[PDB]
């Protein structure tokens, strides 16, 4: 057969007529919607900047989920990897991620809008298909590209889609613009490299990878930065997805995902299953870049939650199981309790973050102590409800729990019907 | 004393349940591990001859 | 014009065959390819016979083409050294890119140096307190000695990094050369801000007072790069070492990378791998590169080397080759950081040449020896205490698991760059007072206090002082009932008329991204090249 | 110093100079053994001295083993450690006693270096790293 | 231990006699077999050891 050159290194179309499509993991859309028209070509593999053209990151990236907006922050230009096992909700934060961006976007200017970008990498084509429709029905497809190369596409595809959907996202972050990408199953991206690697009669590694599986992801994950003043401002965010095999993250691509990127998000398999979801390992899981950048106010009440999760955590399970209990240490766990079933949050219906400071300054100054611990997801969404949304819009322009605001809050929160109890 | 040696038993049981079932999960990791790198062994002496 | 210039014979990743017809480089000579998009300098690992050496990248190479022109600089990789080298950033082959304009050489090294001879040798234990309870207890790092951070991916070899170049950097009075290979790049323009902020770099014409060189190939760079820019920070301790005579401080962060970047390039050099997957010559480079840090006769170098495990496993052969290059190890375990105890330094896994009673005294060695006794009587009882209970062991037992859960909760303390996420103040902790306050918890002066009381506290002080705090506010549970009460018309206005003083922003649709954009026209057909190079379609059969 | 011979191929050395020097000290030691003297032969770090032979020989294209070790890695210790003897009264009565020195890695006592070497010498001298740390210096199991 | 055992054979097939045959470490003819066996351009077996053991 006859192999021409196209003169040009491994390109995709980047651009605003990018938004909106369905790509498969080399750039030409899958939708059936014709081809990409405000679009320009752009080299998939890029060097990530530098040490100067970066800056600290400073302004939050908002999830909308309560157990990541309090806990883990995660600021823009950061790389958060969701982590655990199959069935654990990695995917349902990342899509939580995509609405709420799309719920942001259009209450900031256009300089503070966020793009978003979501990478599926070996999924069957039938989930990309209903996630499709999901952005579709939110609305989110507007500021959503979505390449797939699914597990009917050849490797290559799969190798090569995370870095079509880096450069897809990296147009946004170079023109001044903020981006989101989510790698979903970043660990199939390796499985894909390690069969190109095997194929190729490389000499394997650990677990059969190729010795540069490392330098796959980590050429992947530097292109998420945070730029300086002097090269737009623009940031890109990344959330990795890494599959472990029976909550072992001492894994080979687990352990190296998880030196490349920032924080992470362990989402535990046995907290999914007794209906904590999302099942945030709130032991495990850290953040340390987005904890500078996280909405104060919110950093004002869920310093005090994580360290009343952490008190919770000295008698976890071995309240009276093991031998004894001290029922003056039962108020830690009726108030554990509490805490964790205020973190609890349906799927697609991610809240904003003054009404998830305001739920959370509820469940920790004391305001639902007396509410039964069957009714605190109701007692939630009735304190939400009745509180009136002048005090939302404040801690919102404000930023901050004012003296001011505070004082109002607590009249407004003792006027709230909590029903039971 | 009869009654705690029942609770004290059953503790037993569960912790002893549980250590087993996480060495059964690193007796997994060391086997799949085990037959890996023997394979590659094989491999590896094989693509040297051949 | 022919002569020294080969051409590309084969594009394997970053390992490059170049053809020279005329003559031939040394092993370990730098090339550099004409007409490339960045500037590519090659270095010649092998001479594969038939006038073709085989090269390794210091950058990408997508974009060559198999008859590119190759010049022979006739010389290895040399990097500026010398004091115009400090408060500058700098990469693998020497350039500067932080953007400050060309780095004022004192000289011009090779990064390939011979490792200093036998007879320049010098044997002088002498300690280095770093204000580390943990690692001034059980594991000295010597004055110039080699220091490894052995760690698993997330238990702290950069915080503790860190924390070392906080507490030792500032009380040293040489050099510090930071020497960031394959780690985060984020994690770099962190250092250098925190470096510009704290003083320790200045900029513009106040640069000759920087008192550190940061030489950085992180984990964006090909594995050429990452492979030599370890090198291209021993050579630039090394020059304040045995021309300035100074001593230096290097600290390089992840010298796993190195080992990485070796293997990576090595499958590629046609070689039959050795154990689990790295390239046979895993001793060798690794020896080759860590005897060249060496306290001599005219200069000291105190390095501080991250080493991370790559599965949380020490057998794997790069950490395991690696240990017996150092002087001090300080092994950080991912079970210590998940019981909450940082910086999570396996006691029983962490050693040092300087314990020793001779060189360190006896007191500070009999009260280390007697910890880690302690911590080894309760690591034998880990598993009757799991499936029996604590309360089926002896009573001589329980006080060893009750003065070893003190004592493991007294190695812990909290770091002045960990303040920043963790919210507590560091805590800086002389030696003296690790060694008075680890006699006191071995002899039982302390089995009155709780064993919270210890928990991240700098000194046996503060156990004290958090033994009371933590019994006051149990008897805090009764004090008052607040109520801010007639409060309402002081200074607060109301709910309503705070929103008529906030400032809403205006918004706007159809966000406008066509601004300053191309959009060049794609269209359906792909495009490709003919034989005279035009951009034509693909034709009609297949 | 006065009655010790130092033989020094460190890390920074080749590949066969850290092979080669533990047949330099045993031929160097073996002149008191063959002149009627009596020799102390210490190989430290014989499981380097494999590791320098395995790369050396992969770097030769032999076929690799197990733990990519070549085949005859037992053949190269075994040919070393059995210099150290006791000769007869008509070949001197001179002695050569070896101490070779096998790291191992968490206490695998079953790797394959370990094990050949075991198989090799007369005695044993096992040091564990929890006897270590219980105050028991020289930990000896 | 092919001597041995032909010294062994000769002692039992031609004198009639009934032979002792004491062989220290049988272990080691598999062994110095595997020690050979990739140089005679064998692709090696199980653990370590020749395809022909
Ligand atoms: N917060 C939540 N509340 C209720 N149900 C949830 C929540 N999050 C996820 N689920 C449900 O649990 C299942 C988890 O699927 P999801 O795709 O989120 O997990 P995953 O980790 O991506 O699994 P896989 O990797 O196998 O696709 C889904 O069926 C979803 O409907
Ligand atoms: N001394 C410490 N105090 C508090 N937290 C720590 C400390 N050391 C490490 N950590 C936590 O552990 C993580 C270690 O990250 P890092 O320092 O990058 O280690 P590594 O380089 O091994 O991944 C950090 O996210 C931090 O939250
Ligand atoms: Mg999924
Ligand atoms: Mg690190």
């Amino acid at each position: 057969d006859l192999v021409y050159r196209t003169g040009q290194i491994v390109n995709v179309p980047i651009g605003p007529g990018t938004l909106g499509r369905v790509t498969d993991g080399l750039g030409q859309p899958i939708d059936g919607k014709g081809p990409l028209t405000n679009v320009r070509s752009s080299l998939v593999e890029v060097k990530a900047p530098g040490i100067i053209a970066r800056q600290s990151v400073r302004e939050p990236l908002f999830t909308g989920v309560k157990a990541v907006d309090a806990l883990v922050p995660i600021g823009r230009g950061q790389r958060e990897l969701i982590i655990g096992d199959r069935q654990t909700g990695k995917t349902a934060v990342a899509i939580d991620a995509i609405i709420h961006q799309k719920n942001c976007n259009e209450q900031v200017p256009k300089a503070q809008r966020v793009y978003c970008v979501y990478v599926a990498v070996g999924q069957k084509r039938s989930t990309v298909a209903q996630l499709v429709k999901l952005f579709t029905q939110t609305g989110a497809m507007r500021y959503t590209i979505m390449v797939s190369a699914t597990a009917s596409d050849a490797a290559p595809l799969q190798f090569l889609a995370p870095y079509s959907g880096c450069a897809m996202a990296e147009y946004f972050r170079d023109t001044g613009k903020h981006g989101l990408i989510i790698y979903d199953d970043l660990s199939k991206q390796s499985v894909a490299y390690r069969q190109m690697s095997l194929l190729l009669r490389r000499p394997p590694g650990r677990e059969a990878f190729p010795g540069d599986v490392f330098y796959l992801h980590s050429r992947l994950l530097e292109r998420a930065a945070k730029l300086s003043k002097e090269l737009g401002g623009g940031s890109l965010t990344a959330f990795p997805v890494i599959e472990t095999q029976a909550g072992d993250v001492s894994a080979y691509i687990a352990t190296n995902v998880i030196s490349i990127t920032d924080g992470q998000i362990f989402l535990e398999t046995e907290l999914f299953y007794k209906g904590i979801r999302p099942a945030l390992n709130v032991g495990l899981s850290v953040s340390r870049v987005g904890s500078a950048a996280q909405f104060p106010g919110m950093k004002q009440v869920a310093g005090t939650l994580k360290l009343e999760l952490a008190q919770y955590r000295e008698v976890a399970a071995f309240a009276q199981f093991g031998s004894d209990l001290d029922a003056a240490t039962q108020y830690v766990l009726e108030r554990g309790a509490r805490l964790t079933e205020m973190l609890k949050q349906k799927q697609f219906a991610p809240i904003p973050i003054e009404r998830q400071t305001v739920a959370v300054y509820a469940a920790t100054k004391g305001f639902l102590d007396k509410v039964r611990v069957q009714d605190i997801v109701a007692a939630e969404e009735a304190v939400i409800s009745q509180v009136n949304p002048a005090v939302f819009k404040i801690l919102k322009a404000n930023g901050k729990i004012t003296p001011a605001l505070d004082a109002h809050l607590k009249a407004e929160l003792r006027k709230v019907k909590l029903p039971g109890a | 004393e009869h009654a705690s040696r029942m609770s004290a038993m059953e503790n037993s049981t569960k912790s002893a349940g549980e250590m087993l079932g996480k060495l059964t999960l690193d007796y997994n990791r060391k086997r799949q591990a085990t037959i890996t790198t023997e394979l590659i062994e094989i491999i590896a002496g094989a693509s040297a001859l051949m | 014009p022919a002569i020294d210039a080969g051409y590309v014979s084969q594009v394997i990743g970053p390992v490059v065959d170049v053809r020279f017809d005329g003559e031939l480089p040394s092993i370990l000579s730098s090339l550099e390819v004409e007409g490339h998009s960045v500037r590519l300098v090659l270095e010649v690992a092998q001479h594969m016979g038939d006038n073709t050496v085989r090269c390794i990248a210091m950058d990408s190479t997508d974009g060559l083409v198999r008859g590119q022109k190759v010049v022979d600089t006739g010389s290895p990789i040399k990097v500026p050294v010398g004091r115009g080298t400090l408060g500058r950033i700098m990469n693998v082959i020497g350039e500067p890119v932080d953007e400050q304009g060309p780095i004022d050489a004192a000289d011009i090294w090779s990064i390939h140096r011979e490792a200093p001879e036998f007879t320049e040798q010098s044997t002088e234990q002498e300690i280095l307190v770093t204000g580390i309870k943990v690692v001034d207890l059980l594991a000295p790092y010597q004055r110039g000695g080699k220091i490894g951070l052995f760690g698993g991916a997330g238990v702290g070899k950069t915080v503790l990094i860190m924390e070392l170049i906080n507490n030792v950097a500032k009380a040293h009075g040489g050099f510090s050369v930071f020497a960031g290979v394959g780690e985060r790049t984020r994690e770099g323009n962190d250092l250098y801000r925190e470096m510009i902020e704290s003083g320790v770099i200045k900029l513009g014409a106040e640069r000759g007072n920087s008192k550190c060189t940061l030489v950085y190939g992180q984990m964006n760079e090909p594995p050429g790069a990452r492979a030599r820019v370890a090198l291209t920070g021993l050579t630039v301790a090394e020059y304040f070492r045995d021309i300035e005579g100074q001593d230096v401080l290097l600290f390089v962060d992840n010298i796993f990378r190195f080992t990485q970047a070796n293997s990576e390039v090595s499958a590629l050099l046609g070689r039959i791998p050795s154990a689990v997957g790295y390239q046979p010559t895993l001793a060798t480079d690794l020896g080759g590169l860590q005897e060249r840090i060496t306290t001599t006769t005219k200069g000291s170098i105190t390095s501080v080397q991250a080493v991370y495990v790559p599965a949380d496993d020490l057998t794997d052969p790069a950490p395991a080759t690696t240990f017996a290059h150092l002087d001090a190890t300080t092994v950080l375990s991912r079970s210590i950081a998940e019981l909450g105890i940082y910086p999570a330094v396996d006691p029983l896994d962490s050693t040092s040449r300087m314990l020793n009673p001779n060189v360190i005294g006896a007191e500070h060695y009999n009260v280390a020896r007697g910890v880690q006794k302690v911590l080894q009587d309760y690591k034998n009882l880990q598993d009757i205490i799991a499936i029996l209970g604590m309360d089926e062991l002896s009573e001589e037992d329980k006080l060893t698991v009750a003065r070893a859960r003190k004592i493991q909760r007294f190695l812990s303390q909290p770091f002045q760059v960990a303040e920043v996420f963790t919210g507590t103040p560091g805590k800086y902790v002389d030696l003296a007072d690790t060694i008075s306050g680890f006699q006191g918890v071995l002899t039982g002066k302390y089995d009155d206090l709780p064993e919270m009381a210890f928990y991240m506290v700098g000194d046996i002080k503060e156990v004290k002082e958090k033994a009371d705090k933590m019994a006051k506010d149990i008897a805090s549970r009764k004090e008052a009932d607040n109520k801010k009460v007639s409060e309402e018309l002081k200074d607060i206005p109301s709910l309503d008329k705070l929103v008529s003083e906030i400032k809403e922003v205006v918004i706007e649709e159809d966000d406008g991204l066509e601004e300053d954009f191309k959009a060049e026209a794609l269209s359906s057909e792909t495009v490709v090249l003919n034989e005279e190079g035009k951009s034509v379609p693909l034709p009609k059969k297949n």
